């Protein structure tokens, strides 16, 4: 199999017992030289194990073998049992939880290769789905396309997002969503999603309201079973409170506010709120170096660039 | 080794670092084979802050980071405390290391 997939299992194990500090015995070529640093200065192991674990990531798939197998055995003693019975036996539910994210890297394909994870915000954020109760949701807000999508996205692929929220998570972007006739293949679509079995015979004209009033009662039925307890249905781009105002049956959704009207609209007490347009939200120089990386491709001729733009 | 050791090893803290020595603690593992120059360094060393601070808590407070570092180490690594601390003849420790177990 790979290695690199069962990484992102056990980052308890690390934050719990690894230490960056006592474990610098770095191969030239397992690191880029300054994350040796960069990840102490980035506090001990919240932030530092999961930098780590960017970092090994972003490199191929030999120097994690490095890793595990002459790095790790020097020190860590517990640490070369899970890796050696983790990469072969494989277990049930980790093989869904892959399942589910090689999914949804399959429908992404370009932030899927060109992301850079922007730490602080998602050090910020799934602590609200940890605790994220099965009624209450979560919001976010920011500049229009502050990756907003892209930040969700990064959030929700933290293993612990998809082993808490029992690994069913469900997109929806609201697009072009401002009219009692918009949301109803809205709603057809998630009802597909959640299962492509309908009993179509309700259908009446008469009130497409009514209908969509049958249909939000039907889902709220079918969301109120064991396995549906917790699925996570998110909202992209909600364009405006009402559209929300249908979306709204007892879930754990959480939306990504675009307008500054639909952030407002909702309490923060029984809606938690997280901005993006605030000092600490946005990006560090290293982030934005890191993505000027991810594009132009080239470590030597990154100082050709100046210092602007967000 | 289960999470109670963990609890346990956490929890007294403070009779453990009161109880035993630094220095004899120190060169007793290290002989045991249980830590390597890197992380001896580690767990002797402190921020560097502390050093504005009274020294007299500050190698007691390396004594006490001994502790948060063993814990790290194997299951086994604690039966090995258990004999560590009998090489250090410490054994008031070791009946209350060896009290919550069995």
């Amino acid at each position: 199999y790979q290695y690199k997939d069962i990484l992102s299992v056990f980052e308890d194990a690390f934050v719990d017992n690894f230490d960056c500090k006592d474990v610098q015995d770095m191969p030239k070529s397992i690191l880029s030289k300054e994350e040796i640093d960069h990840i102490i200065m980035s506090k001990d192991a919240v932030s530092g194990t999961l930098r780590l674990f960017w970092t090994l990531l972003s490199k191929q798939e030999e120097m994690v073998q490095k890793f595990v197998e002459e790095v790790l055995r020097i020190n860590y003693k517990f640490l070369m049992s899970p890796i050696k019975t983790e990469q072969r036996q494989p277990s049930m539910m980790t093989r869904m939880y892959i399942e589910q994210r090689d999914r949804l890297y399959n429908d992404n394909q370009v932030f899927a290769k060109y992301n850079v994870s922007r730490l602080q915000p998602y050090l910020k954020l799934r602590q609200a789905l940890l605790e994220l109760r099965p009624a209450k949701n979560v919001l976010i807000d920011g500049v229009l396309g502050s990756g907003k999508t892209w930040v969700a996205l990064d959030v929700c692929l933290s293993y612990k997002v998809q082993c808490k929220m029992d690994f069913k998570i469900f997109w929806l972007n609201l697009k072009n969503c401002n009219s009692p006739e918009t949301v109803l293949e809205m709603l057809q679509k998630l009802l597909y999603q959640i299962d492509p079995n309908w009993t179509s015979r309700s259908d009446h004209s008469s009130n497409i309201k009514l209908r969509i009033h049958s249909i939000q009662a039907e889902l709220r039925r079918l969301l109120k079973s064991k396995p549906y307890e917790n699925c996570l249905l998110v909202l992209l781009n909600v364009q405006n409170a009402k559209a929300w105002n249908a979306f709204n049956l007892s879930c754990k959704i959480l939306l990504t506010t675009r307008f500054k009207q639909v952030t407002d609209f909702l309490s923060a007490a029984t809606t938690t709120h997280i901005s993006l347009d605030h000092h600490s939200m946005t990006l560090t120089p290293d982030e934005v170096k890191s993505l000027l990386l991810k594009y132009l491709d080239c470590r030597p001729q990154d100082l050709p660039r100046e210092v602007l733009t967000t | 080794m289960p999470k109670r050791h963990r609890e346990h090893i956490r929890k007294n803290l403070n009779i453990l670092v009161e109880w035993t020595n630094y220095e004899r603690l120190a060169m007793e593992c290290v002989q045991q084979g249980i830590l390597t120059v890197q992380m001896l360094r580690n767990t002797q060393d402190l921020n560097g802050k502390p050093f504005n601070m009274d020294e007299k808590d500050v190698r007691v407070e390396q004594h006490r980071r001994l502790l948060l570092k063993i814990t790290q180490r194997g299951p086994t690594a604690y039966n090995l405390l258990i004999n560590a601390l009998r090489n250090i003849n410490c054994l008031d420790a070791a009946v209350l290391l060896e009290s919550v177990d069995e």
